[PDB]
Formats: structure tokens, sequence, C-alpha cells
């Protein structure tokens, strides 16, 4: 009747967001009096693209395909937060909590590995004005925080770190330190990402929405040791709306 | 300074198992007959010929 | 020996700058672990200058 | 060095009254501490919550103060969080929760005093090693 | 702890450093004893101690 | 240029007192009555423009308010440091005994 953990375990389904069937083309009424919230937000990436970095800036850099090497470990889920109604009828989702990040490594043609913290941490996303009902026309656009892929305790292979670790290349006791400044002095990245959620299906009765998303964010900079890359993530999403 | 790469490319071997092609494409699938597969085949051939030499 | 000389200079009325400036370069250089023969490695080849550098 | 009466003299209460433990009470304290407490509190640390240790200074700053026999005996009957705000008998071994922590079922008032005495005497012997963890091993 | 470093004698005679990374940098050198300036470029020195002819 | 922000933080009041905006929660154990109840509330309602603003946490009892007042001298505030507050590090900074 209804799937259990043991039906699902090891199939790959646990990394998939819930779907809605083709008859779910309704509209979910919004009431300016009542406060709303997203009870569950899920994001399932289906493609990862990395912007190439050519030697010459005269020709435009394109986003290219990558291969996922870290397996079915990529989806964000159990995300919740307030869904506010704004004076102009627009809606604002303010992300509070949930499984809102996954470390992800993709591999470019020729082998170069691109680790990233796929995330919507601190997401604040808004609709168009005058949304009396969320429909297959509604969309959310917003910005989120991308903190360092490694947190401050992380130690490099020579035991150097930010909130822990050596502060020099100890294997080279008398080397000049200037050339090694960037590797020796760890730095914690915090940058902005951008995301659009295109609502494609709505179940007006249950308060459930689904569609596609596209996000853009920087990859891992390995605590300031190298320049990050621009990543574009596409996939499907699911959300349940509730009165708060 | 590539010497044998052009000869592979001349007759249709243009891709790598690592996903690049010499025409600049990404995400292509060359099948077995990538630059690497060609290299592998020649190494195995070399070994088989070596053994055949011994017999003869 | 460095400390003995510095203390003697201070006792004789020199400033701290004058006391340390009276220490021969060569004596200070012996008081450095880079010149200790028990700091090398079996396959760390060549002159001591090749490690820490040519002292200036 | 010896385990003297002076070593075995510890604060009984918050007022300043002391009690002198016997060598037998010391032995019993160690035995009973091992029996009921050591699985988590070995060496004066706390395995399941390393933030809180059994150092006398830490106990003194607990609410209510636990750097004396009375405080410790009371803790073993009705354990609280460090600020005294919550009663934690349901997740910490005590006489009050002897039903769910069965090793507490056969601990007498005498036994509690012995354990309390162990906790107070041990740092007087081992110093910073008590509650120190692996750094001091 | 507001650690500072002042130099007496040598190149840095009379100078005081208060910048914590600078002070720390000098403290790292001080574990080796007296502090020297080295030419690390002429021999492409690698910063790793070698033994002397006494050791060899 | 390149600076370790955590080391620099040690040269501020963060290195001297409990910083209500940055310091890991286990530091509240140093003083009577602060841990775990008040410590949780303090971290949850951070950051604070001043130390006194800790008294504005909604729902405090009068005893709790008095404990806070008695401890203000042991508190400070500095700018939020991303490296100290990310990763849930205020609740568990990877240090045990
Ligand atoms: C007593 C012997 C001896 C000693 C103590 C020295 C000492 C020194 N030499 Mg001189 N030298 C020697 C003889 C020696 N030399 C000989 C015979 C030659 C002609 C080859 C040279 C030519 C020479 C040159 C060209 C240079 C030196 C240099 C140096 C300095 C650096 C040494 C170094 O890096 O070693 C490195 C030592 C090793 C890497 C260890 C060798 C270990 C071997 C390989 C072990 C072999 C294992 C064996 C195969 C196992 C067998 C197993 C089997 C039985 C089962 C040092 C002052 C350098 C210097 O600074 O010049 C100014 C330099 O450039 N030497
Ligand atoms: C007939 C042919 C002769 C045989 C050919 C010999 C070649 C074989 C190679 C020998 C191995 C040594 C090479 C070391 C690598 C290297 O680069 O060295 C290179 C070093 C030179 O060091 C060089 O110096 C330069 C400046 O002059 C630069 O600083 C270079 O960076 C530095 O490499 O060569 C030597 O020092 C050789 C002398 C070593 C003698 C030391 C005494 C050790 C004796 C140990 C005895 C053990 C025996 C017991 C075993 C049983
Ligand atoms: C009868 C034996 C025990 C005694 C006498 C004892 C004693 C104590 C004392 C005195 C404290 C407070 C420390 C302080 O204020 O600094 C404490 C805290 C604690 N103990 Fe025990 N303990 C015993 C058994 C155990 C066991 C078996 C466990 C593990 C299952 C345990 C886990 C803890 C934890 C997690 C805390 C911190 C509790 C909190 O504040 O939330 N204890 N214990
Ligand atoms: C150093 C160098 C280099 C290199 C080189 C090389 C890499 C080489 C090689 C080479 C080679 C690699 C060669 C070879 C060879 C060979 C041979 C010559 C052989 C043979 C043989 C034989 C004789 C056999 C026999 C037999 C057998 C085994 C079996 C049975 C039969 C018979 C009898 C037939 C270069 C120039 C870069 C530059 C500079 C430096
Ligand atoms: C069809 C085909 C192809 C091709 C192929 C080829 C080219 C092949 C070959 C081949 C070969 C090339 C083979 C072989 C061989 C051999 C052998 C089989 C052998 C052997 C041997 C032996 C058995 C010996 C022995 C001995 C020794 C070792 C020593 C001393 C003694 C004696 C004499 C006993 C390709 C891929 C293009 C593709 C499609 C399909
Ligand atoms: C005969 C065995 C051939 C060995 C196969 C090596 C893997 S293939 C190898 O992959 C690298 C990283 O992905 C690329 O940089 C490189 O261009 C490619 O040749
Ligand atoms: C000695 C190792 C043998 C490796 C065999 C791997 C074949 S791989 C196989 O090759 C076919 C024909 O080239 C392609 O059509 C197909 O895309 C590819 O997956
Ligand atoms: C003797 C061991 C040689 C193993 C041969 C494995 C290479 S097989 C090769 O793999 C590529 C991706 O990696 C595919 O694009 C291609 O279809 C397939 O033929
Ligand atoms: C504590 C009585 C309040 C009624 C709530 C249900 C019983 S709570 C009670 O808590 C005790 C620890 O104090 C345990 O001994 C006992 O096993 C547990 O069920």
């Amino acid at each position: 009747q209804t799937l259990t953990y043991d039906d699902i375990v090891g199939t790959g389904l646990a990394n998939k967001c819930p779907t809605l069937d083709d008859t779910a083309r309704g509209a979910y009424p919004i009431d300016s009096s009542q406060t709303y919230r997203i009870a569950r937000l899920c994001l399932q990436p289906t493609t990862f693209l990395v912007k190439e970095e050519p030697k010459n800036k005269r020709q435009e850099a394109e986003f290219v395909p990558t291969k996922l090497v870290t397996r079915e470990t990529t989806s964000l889920d159990q995300i919740q937060g307030e869904l506010k109604v704004n004076s102009d009828g627009s809606l604002t989702f303010v992300e509070e909590d949930g499984i809102d990040f996954q470390p992800v490594t993709v591999q470019m043609a020729g082998g170069e590995r691109i680790p990233l913290l796929f995330t919507v941490k601190n997401l604040v996303a808004s609709t168009q004005p005058n949304v009396t009902s969320i429909t297959t026309s509604t969309d959310f656009k917003g910005e989120f925080n991308v903190p360092s892929y490694r947190t401050a305790n992380f130690l490099d292979p020579k035991g150097r770190g930010l909130a822990s670790g050596y502060d020099s290349a100890i294997a080279l006791p008398q080397a000049k330190e200037e050339e090694l400044a960037r590797a020796n002095v760890k730095r914690f990245s915090l940058t902005k990402g951008q995301i659009s959620l295109n609502v494609a299906k709505v179940d007006g009765r249950t308060g459930e929405i689904a569609g596609t998303f596209e996000s853009e964010q920087l990859s891992d900079d390995d605590m300031g040791a190298h320049e990050p890359h621009e990543v574009k993530i596409q996939g499907v999403f699911y959300a349940s709306i509730e009165p708060a | 300074g590539m010497f044998v790469l052009p000869f592979m490319a001349r007759l249709g071997v243009t891709g790598s198992w690592s996903g690049w092609s010499i025409t600049g494409e990404t995400g292509i699938d060359p099948g077995f007959w990538s630059f690497e597969g060609v290299a592998l085949a020649h190494i195995v051939l070399s070994g088989l010929l070596f053994l055949a030499a011994c017999w003869h | 020996e460095i400390n003995r000389r510095v203390q003697a200079s201070l006792a004789s009325g020199a400033t701290l700058e004058e006391a340390w400036s009276a220490i021969p370069e060569k004596l200070a250089f012996y008081d450095y672990i880079g010149n200790n023969p028990a700091k090398g490695g079996l396959f760390r080849t060549g002159p001591m200058n090749k490690g820490d550098g040519i002292a200036q | 060095a010896e385990l003297t009466p002076e070593v075995l003299t510890v604060p009984l209460n918050s007022e300043g009254k002391t009690i002198t433990l016997t060598e037998k009470q010391y032995l019993e304290g160690k035995r009973l501490f091992q029996y009921a407490c050591a699985s988590c509190h070995v060496g004066g640390i706390t395995k399941t919550n390393p933030s809180l240790d059994l150092r006398t200074e830490t106990l003194a700053l607990a609410t209510p103060p636990r750097d004396n026999i009375e405080g410790l005996v009371d803790y073993m009957k009705n354990p609280t969080t460090y600020d005294g705000e919550q009663e934690i008998a349901e997740v910490h071994p005590s006489l009050r929760s002897a039903d769910i922590f069965p090793k507490m079922r056969n601990l007498t008032e005498k036994d509690l005093v012995a354990i309390a005495g162990h906790i107070l005497v041990e740092p007087k012997i081992l110093g910073d090693k008590w509650g120190g963890g692996k750094v001091y091993y | 702890q507001g650690v500072t470093v002042s130099f007496y004698g040598g190149e840095l005679n009379g100078q005081t450093f208060t910048d914590p990374p600078t002070v720390k940098s000098y403290a790292r050198k001080a574990i080796f004893g007296e502090i020297f300036e080295f030419d690390t470029e002429t021999l492409n020195s690698d910063g790793i101690f070698r033994t002397s002819p006494r050791g060899w | 240029e390149l600076v370790n922000v955590v080391d620099e933080k040690l040269g501020t009041a963060y290195g001297e007192k409990i910083d209500l905006n940055n310091t890991n929660i286990a530091a509240f154990i140093q003083y009577r009555g602060l841990y775990p109840t008040l410590a949780k509330l303090i971290v949850k309602n951070a950051p604070y423009e001043s130390v006194e603003d800790v008294l504005n946490i909604p729902g405090l009892t009068e005893r709790q308010k008095q404990i806070l007042r008695e401890n203000l001298e042991h508190f400070t505030v500095t700018e939020v440091e991303t490296a100290l507050v990310e990763g849930g590090d205020r609740y568990n900074n990877g240090l045990y005994k």
C-alpha cells in the first residue's frame, strides 16, 4: 500500500524528491490575513554544469557537462521556513532549517575534479507581485549563502588549518614564507548564490507544489588556496505549503 | 610535440576515455577506440607477438 | 659564551644594543641549529647551503 | 607519600564542616564508583558529555554546589543539569531512577557517601589528571 | 599576551616588531637559536637541513 | 593581504572574555548558572549589538535575568565571525577533552 524503508533501501529512490501526477494543475489560494510556511522543501539535482575558464576572455565562456563521482548523495530535503505575504501581494520564503547542503564532486572532461557545497543555506526567495494563488505560473527567485566547503577545523594534508593546525610548512623549516602565504594562511569563503524555482505542478487541495530549479554558485576554493569555479545546478523540486 | 597523436586522429581516433576530444568537445563517448584503447591494443599486440616469436 | 660576553659588556656599562653588537658574527653563527651536524638526512644531498641557504 | 587522614578529609557541606573518611571508605568509594559510575566517568571526565567533568572546581561552580558530600549525595538521588534548572533522573543514574538504572537499586546511603568521598579525594591525589582526559594519561 | 620582539645587534639592531604574524615568524626562527638572513635563491635551496662534512 | 581571522580574533575581547556573538557554548560553564539553559538562549538569540542586550531575550525568568546581570562583566561582543559560527560550531566546535 505505502512504501517503507526496506522497500526503498539501496534503490536510489531515497535521493529522489516526491513527484505530483499530471492532473495536478490546480491553484493554491493565498490569504493575506493568515501566515504561511513551507513544511518541507526538497531539491533534486539532475545535471551539474561548470563554466569553462578559457585562456582568452574575448570568446565567451560556456557551462559544460560534468560527471558525478560522489553517487546518489546530492539532494537537499526537509527544508522549512516562513512563507511571508508582502504588501504588494508577492510571497517570500525565508529558509530556516533542514538538510540544506550536500558536498558534491563532479569531474570535467580530462579528469579535473570540481568539489562544491551544493546548498540553499539562508535562502530568501520571492515570487512576482499579486499572487492571490500559487499556480503553474508562479516562480521563486532569490539568493542564498555559500559558506566555505570545508569548515574552520579542517586540516590540510600537512596539518595546516584555520581554527586548528600548523601555521607554516613545517617540513620546510627554513624556506621563505612569502611564496607559501596562500597555502599557509587558511581563509573562510562566504559568497552569494542565486536560484530560480519554476512551479510546474500544483495540487490546490493538498498544498503541494513541484517543478524545476536552476541555481548558480561558486565551487570549493579549498580554504583560499585556489580560485573557485562557477557551477550551474539544474533539477526538480517539491514543496509542501502549510498555514503557520 | 605530439608525433603519434596526429596519426590516430587522421584515421578517426579523436576522443579520450577521460571525456575530451581533439576538436575541443566535452562529454563525448569514443567507445573502446579512444587514444587510450588504441595504445592498449598495441601493447597487447606487442605481447602476443612476443610470445609467438618464442614459439617460432 | 655569547651570554657571558653580553653580561660582561653590560657590567662594564654598555647599552643592550652595544653589548649585542659586540658579539662576533661568527660566534652567533655557531649558536644556530642549522650548523648542527645531527640535523641532516641520508638522502638530503650536498652542501648545508643547499638547505637553509648561503648565510648572508 | 601516604593516603593520610588529611588527604581523606573533605568538605561535608556548604558551610565549611569537614568529614574525615577511613581507608575502608576510600576503598569502598573506588569500588562503588567503578561499579556504578566509571563506564562514563572514568578518570573524572564524562564520556557522554565531555563539557562537564568531576573536578572539584567544576563541582563548586555547579548549582547547587556539588563540591561537598551533601551536594554529591543529593546529586546521586536527584541529578540536575549544571544550572540546577532541570532534573535529569530519566537520563542519569540515580536512586530516584533505580527502576531504569538497575545498578542503583542496591546502593545504600552509606554507599553514596563512599562514592561522593571518592570523587572529592581523587583530585587531591591525582591533581589535574582527574578530569583531565587523555592529555594527562 | 601582546608578544613583541626587539632586536639587538645584527641587521635588525634597534628595531621592534609588534605585528603578531611577524613576531610569530621570528619566534619560529628562534627555535633554531640565533637568527640569520640567507640567500636561498643562488642554489635554489629547499629550506631543509643538511649535515656537514663532520656528519658525512 | 592574507590573514588568519581566528588568530586575529584572539587579539580582541574574544580572547579575554566570553563573546556572546562568537564563543562556543561550552565556555558558559566557566561561571555559575549560565549552562545549559541560559547558554542555549544566548547562542540562539545572537548576535547582540551590546552585552546588555542579552537581557532582552524573550521569556526569561527574574532569577535568570539576575544571573545574566551578575555575569555581564564576564561577557563581551565583537563582530560575528563566519568561521566561528558556521558548521554549527557554536554548539559543537570539535573539541572535547
Ligand atoms: C668517505 C666517503 C665520502 C664522504 C663522507 C663524502 C662527503 C661529502 N661529499 Mg664526496 N665523494 C666521494 C667520497 C665521500 N664524500 C667519492 C668516492 C666520490 C666520487 C663519486 C665523491 C664525489 C663527491 C661530489 C661530486 C660531491 C660530493 C659531495 C659531498 C658532501 C655531501 C655528501 C652527500 O650528499 O652524500 C649523499 C650520500 C648518500 C645519498 C648515501 C649513499 C648511499 C648508498 C647509495 C648506499 C648503497 C646501498 C647498497 C647498494 C646496498 C648493497 C646491498 C647488498 C650488499 C646486498 C659531503 C661533504 C657534494 C659536495 O657538496 O661538494 C662540494 C658533491 O657535489 N662528493
Ligand atoms: C552513581 C554513579 C555516578 C555518579 C556519582 C555521577 C556523578 C555525576 C556528577 C557529580 C555530575 C555533575 C558534574 C558537574 O557538575 O560538574 C554528573 C554529570 C553527568 N554524568 Fe554522571 N555520575 C554517575 C553515573 C553516570 C553514568 C553511568 C553516566 C552515563 C550513562 C553519566 C553521565 C553523565 C552526564 C551525561 C553528565 C552531565 C549531565 C548534564 O549536566 O546534562 N553519569 N555525574
Ligand atoms: C635516455 C634518453 C632518451 C631515451 C631513450 C629511450 C627511451 C630508448 C629506448 C629504447 C629501447 C627501448 C630499445 C630497445 C630495444 C630492443 C631490442 C634491441 C631488443 C631485442 C631483442 C631481442 C634480441 C630478442 C630476442 C629474442 C627473444 C627474447 C626470444 C626468442 C627469439 C629472439 C631470439 C628473437 C631520449 C632519446 C629521450 C633523449 C635523451 C635521453
Ligand atoms: C580480427 C580483429 C582484430 C585483430 C586481431 C589481431 C591482429 C590478432 C592477433 C593475434 C595474435 C598476434 C596472436 C597470437 C599469438 C600467439 C600465441 C598463441 C602464442 C604462443 C605461444 C606459446 C605457446 C609459446 C610457448 C613457449 C614459451 C612462452 C617460452 C619457451 C617455450 C615455449 C616455446 C614452449 C582487431 C582487434 C583489429 C579488431 C577486430 C577483430
Ligand atoms: C593501457 C591503460 C591506459 C590507462 C588509462 C588512463 C585513463 S585515461 C586518462 O585520464 C586522465 C584523467 O582523467 C586524462 O587527463 C588523460 O588525458 C587520459 O588519457
Ligand atoms: C581489453 C579490454 C576490453 C574492453 C572492452 C570495452 C568495450 S566498451 C563498448 O565498446 C563498443 C564498441 O566500441 C561501444 O559501442 C560502446 O559504446 C562501449 O561501451
Ligand atoms: C585492461 C583494463 C582496461 C580497461 C578498459 C576500460 C575502458 S572502457 C571505456 O570506458 C569509457 C569511460 O571510462 C567509455 O566512454 C567507453 O565506452 C568504454 O569503452
Ligand atoms: C516523575 C513522575 C511524573 C510522571 C511522568 C511519568 C513517569 S516519568 C519517570 O521518571 C523517573 C525518573 O524521575 C523514572 O524512574 C521512570 O522510569 C520514568 O518513567
